[PDB]
RNA sequence: UAUAUAUAUAUAUAUAUAUAUAUAUAUAUAUAUAUAUAUAUAUAUAUAUAUA
RNA sequence: UAUAUAUAUAUAUAUAUAUAUAUAUAUAUAUAUAUAUAUAUAUAUAUAUAUA
């Protein structure tokens, strides 16, 4: 409900006809949430079996 | 000495129609004066330049239409107009 | 922003927020039992050290 | 069987009260910026008084 | 011309007051949504009374 289904669209409902552009934005809030930097942590050494 | 207000100067957000009154008459030509009076600038100083200038204004639709209400309210509305009773009670039903 | 003091209708333009890490897992998707389990018999409890 | 009245239950609408969320306005407190006024200090200019 | 004193103006600093803006907190009001309660109206069911 990201776009074009505030305020007429039922709490429980989805508009097809607004599909493409809600998950398009859907998945650019996924892209944006995840740009981030792989930092390095410290280690152990496993001695654990296999 | 270095003042970062004197260095880091940019528009603000939603500069370009922030000063339009609310208006449904002439909303760009009032919006223009609305910025030249804004800006300090007196129409006895700016002369000719003040008469046929317009600039943007929220009370004009990027289709170019004069509306009062928020465009997502707009289609809000209309949406609303039209909307059947899911389930009805008539006596021949099976 | 203890002064964001622009003259007129303007702003005092600030870094974007660039260096952002992380020291988790690099994933977004999860991995969870829908439904619980019928709680069997376990029939093997785990290693054993002297 | 139908109508009317009364009681109880259920559904829908409206009003009022209370709680929670969101928006807007107002008030109060604290911080920061700008403007104005008053006081004190320092510098400069002008006027007046006194001395040489 | 120089010195000293007083007054006025201007600049700079500090203090105090007031105003305006922005941020944060709290309170109140209004609007919208949701929940709960009460009242009123309408419908349906059940009971009782009266009439046909």
């Amino acid at each position: 409900k990201t776009v074009l289904s505030r305020g007429y669209i039922d709490n429980a409902q989805f508009n097809p006809l607004a599909l493409r552009s809600n998950v398009l934005l859907m998945l650019l809030q996924f892209t944006l949430s995840n740009l981030k930097i792989n930092k390095s942590s410290t280690f152990t050494s496993d001695v654990t079996t296999i | 000495t270095a003042s970062p207000a004197d260095t880091n100067v940019v528009p603000a957000k939603d500069a370009p129609t922030t000063n339009s009154p609310p208006s449904t008459t002439s909303p760009n030509q009032a919006a223009a004066d609305a910025n030249q009076q804004q800006a300090g600038i007196v129409s006895s100083q700016s002369g000719p330049n003040a008469v046929g200038d317009s600039a943007p204004s929220t009370s004009v639709n990027n289709d170019g239409d004069i509306i009062t209400r928020p465009t997502s309210d707009s289609i809000a509305a209309v949406a609303n107009a039209t909307k059947p009773a899911a389930v009805v009670s008539d006596p021949q039903s099976m | 922003s203890k002064h964001l003091s622009a003259y007129l209708d303007s702003a005092v333009a600030n870094g974007p927020e660039l260096i952002v890490e992380d020291t988790g897992l690099c994933t977004s998707f999860m991995l969870l039992d829908n439904i619980p389990s019928a709680h069997l018999t376990k029939e093997l409890i785990g290693f054993t050290w002297f």
